[PDB]
């Protein structure tokens, strides 16, 4: 079962380490893989493994720039990719394959991706701001709240409400890209108009290339 | 080397519609294709390995065909969880790994005019010296529409951004958020701010508003 | 508490059966890129690659076919035991011991391929005492099945009549399990005889 590591900024010259847990423990019983998707566009594998036969696989391309490395100890994955540039921002997954295919490319259990910009502009946390019903926020009588995040750098942030446990009727927008080089990002939701004394919604923001963690309450307009 | 070309890039089809994808190799590659399943923000999932072979816990509908060069991914009738983009994945044990260009859905659904919401900025907001304001398109069909941002009734202006959502998973609508921001300054010198929402399900343009503040 | 114990054992022995055909789909892809590697540059590897889907076809349909014995008996089992118990005990048996006779089929393929890929890159000691082992445990591990055989025979014609069944079912539970106690040694030795191919390659 797989769990990746945050998403980063990276200065140009860099060079990046993307880790990968696994659940099982032991890298001896499986191949895994290192895929990436660069938009613009489609998916590219990097290289794989498999450490019981102490092989490693590299892709011609990455051929001398890329290191997949396994730890026993912490049953954790390793790529690193070198000498960065602006054509290395990606999302780079680790992946197992499946043991039901004749080879060991049929990626069936995937991480979650993680996200690397190459840039060498400063990170930049988000403000994150109410967006209140409302009277004037109804169909109805279904009410719409959400938060407004916004001026950060690079993407991406998390959007979740009332720590996991509203799900129901969310719409987390696409980042925009604003004139100052900064994005800008909204979520709504959808509620009933008749229950907004009684339930409280917060909105968690997590922008993880900062470090940024803020929870926000969504509550109607004051005086 | 080995060069992998899928068709077509997209396709527009209708929930219950069967609906097929096309992987050709510039070599014999005997039965070396993967088929996956990637939804926005998700990662990829396997659907078929091997050219023929449903992964197991993978719905029925699914299946894929295919030896040398020629492969088929067949959908027998799409549902709307299934919109993705659509990939095939060549395989070598050299190895040689090779993946398609992909197939974007569209899913065809009927027409539903958008429930349109407006946010005036945040006192938080604006204490730090900007103003935005929100427009908010919820869940609609086609995905084209126009906001017009009315200030005073009187001149359209041109300083907003906006963003369209991907399509839904459960009800195939869209939604997009407009974003008008202009700073404090310029937020308390005119009075009303409009947003017209200018969509096919809706007869007429649709307008919604408010009016502040003070200070 | 019995039967209780078998059927447990048998969820066991499947589990077993299972880890080992992922470690053996992995030799199996450990010698293809092997060959791979070895041949680029620079077959009747064709029908080998043939005679690799047919069995690995085989072992996943009798897997399946397993997890939906086990299932029945420990549902049967549930309910309150054996009439229709025991049958599926006998029936998962012969389940267990086809799935162990694919995979033998399986680990002589590889043994083979090994055996190729050795010829082609070939230090000589350690293999000739590799190649004794292999024999041995080949040889070992067709009498076992032949003593599986045999017992199923006789626990399917006895289950036919009444029931010394129980004790015939315990006996090719024993059976079973030194069967795959005995592949799995064999099974090591090709993990080993792969590293050493992909060791001596960049040598």
């Amino acid at each position: 079962q797989l769990v990746e590591s945050g998403a980063e900024v990276k200065k140009p010259g860099s060079s990046v380490k993307v880790s990968c847990k696994t659940s099982g423990g032991t890298f001896n019983r499986l191949a895994m893989s290192w895929v990436r998707q660069a938009p613009g566009q489609g998916l590219e594998w990097m290289g794989g493994i498999m450490p019981i036969f102490d092989i490693t696989n590299y892709a011609q391309k990455f051929q001398g720039r890329v290191t997949i490395i396994t730890d026993e100890s912490t049953s954790t994955a390793y790529m690193e990719l070198r000498s960065l540039t602006s054509e290395d921002s990606a999302v780079y997954y680790c992946a197992r394959a499946s043991y039901s295919s004749s080879s060991p490319y049929a990626f069936d259990i995937w991480g979650q991706g993680t996200m690397v910009t190459v840039s060498s502009a400063s990170t930049k946390g988000p403000s994150v701001f109410p967006l209140a019903p409302s009277s004037k926020s109804t169909s109805g009588g279904t009410a719409a709240l959400g938060c407004l995040v916004k001026d950060y750098f690079p993407e991406p942030v998390t959007v979740s409400w009332n720590s996991g446990a509203l799900t129901s009727g969310v719409h987390t927008f696409p980042a925009v890209l604003q004139s100052s080089g900064l994005y800008s990002l909204s979520s709504v939701v959808t509620v009933p108009s008749s229950s907004l004394g009684t339930q409280t919604y917060i909105c968690n923001v997590n922008h993880k290339p900062s470090n940024t963690k803020v929870d926000k309450k969504v509550e109607p307009k004051s005086c | 080397d080995i060069q992998m070309t899928q068709s077509p890039s997209s396709l527009s089809p209708s929930v219950g519609d069967r609906v097929t994808i096309t992987c050709q190799a510039s070599q014999d590659i005997r039965n070396h294709l993967n088929w996956y399943q990637q939804k926005p923000g998700k990662a990829p999932k396997l659907l078929i390995y091997d050219a023929s072979n449903l992964a197991t816990g993978v719905p029925s509908r699914f299946s894929g065909s295919g030896s040398g060069t020629d492969f088929t991914f067949t959908i027998s009738s799409l549902q709307p969880e299934d919109l993705a983009t659509y990939y095939c994945q060549h395989y070598d044990d050299l190895p040689r790994i090779t993946f398609g260009q992909g197939t974007r859905l569209e899913i065809k659904r009927t027409v539903a005019a958008p429930s349109v919401f407006i946010f005036p900025p945040s006192d938080e907001q604006l204490k730090s010296g900007t103003a935005s304001v929100v427009c908010l398109l919820n869940n609609f069909y086609p995905r084209e529409a126009k906001v017009q941002w009315k200030v005073d009734n009187a001149l359209q202006s041109g300083n907003s951004q906006e963003s369209v959502t991907e399509q839904d998973s459960k009800d195939s609508t869209y939604s997009l958020s407009s974003t008008l921001t202009l700073s404090k300054a310029d937020y308390e010198k005119h009075k009303v701010y409009a947003c017209e929402v200018t969509h096919q399900g809706l007869s007429s343009p649709v307008t919604k508003s408010f009016n502040r503040g003070g200070c | 508490q019995l039967l209780s114990g078998i059927v447990q054992q048998q969820n066991n022995l499947l589990r077993a059966i299972e880890a080992q055909q992922h470690l053996l789909q992995l030799t199996v892809w450990g010698i293809k890129q092997l060959q791979a590697r070895i041949l680029a540059g620079g077959t009747t590897w064709m029908e080998w690659d043939r005679e690799i889907n047919n069995y690995t076809s085989l072992i996943h349909s009798l897997i399946e076919e397993s997890q939906n014995q086990q299932e029945k008996n420990e549902q049967e089992l549930l309910e309150g035991s054996g009439g229709q118990l025991l049958s599926g005990i006998v029936q998962q048996q012969n389940n267990l011991l086809r799935a162990i006779e694919a995979q033998q089929h399986l680990l002589q393929l590889t043994v083979w391929g090994i055996k190729q890929l050795q010829a082609r890159i070939l230090g000589h000691t350690t293999w000739m005492e590799w190649d004794r082992e292999i024999n041995n445990y080949t040889s070992l591990i067709h009498s076992l099945i032949e003593e599986s055989q045999n017992q199923q025979e006789k626990n399917e014609q006895e289950l036919l009549e009444g029931s010394q069944l129980l004790s015939g079912i315990v006996q090719q539970q024993n059976n079973l399990l030194r069967a795959i106690e005995a592949q799995q040694h064999l099974l090591q030795l090709t993990v080993w005889g792969i590293k050493q191919l992909q060791a001596r390659i960049l040598a």
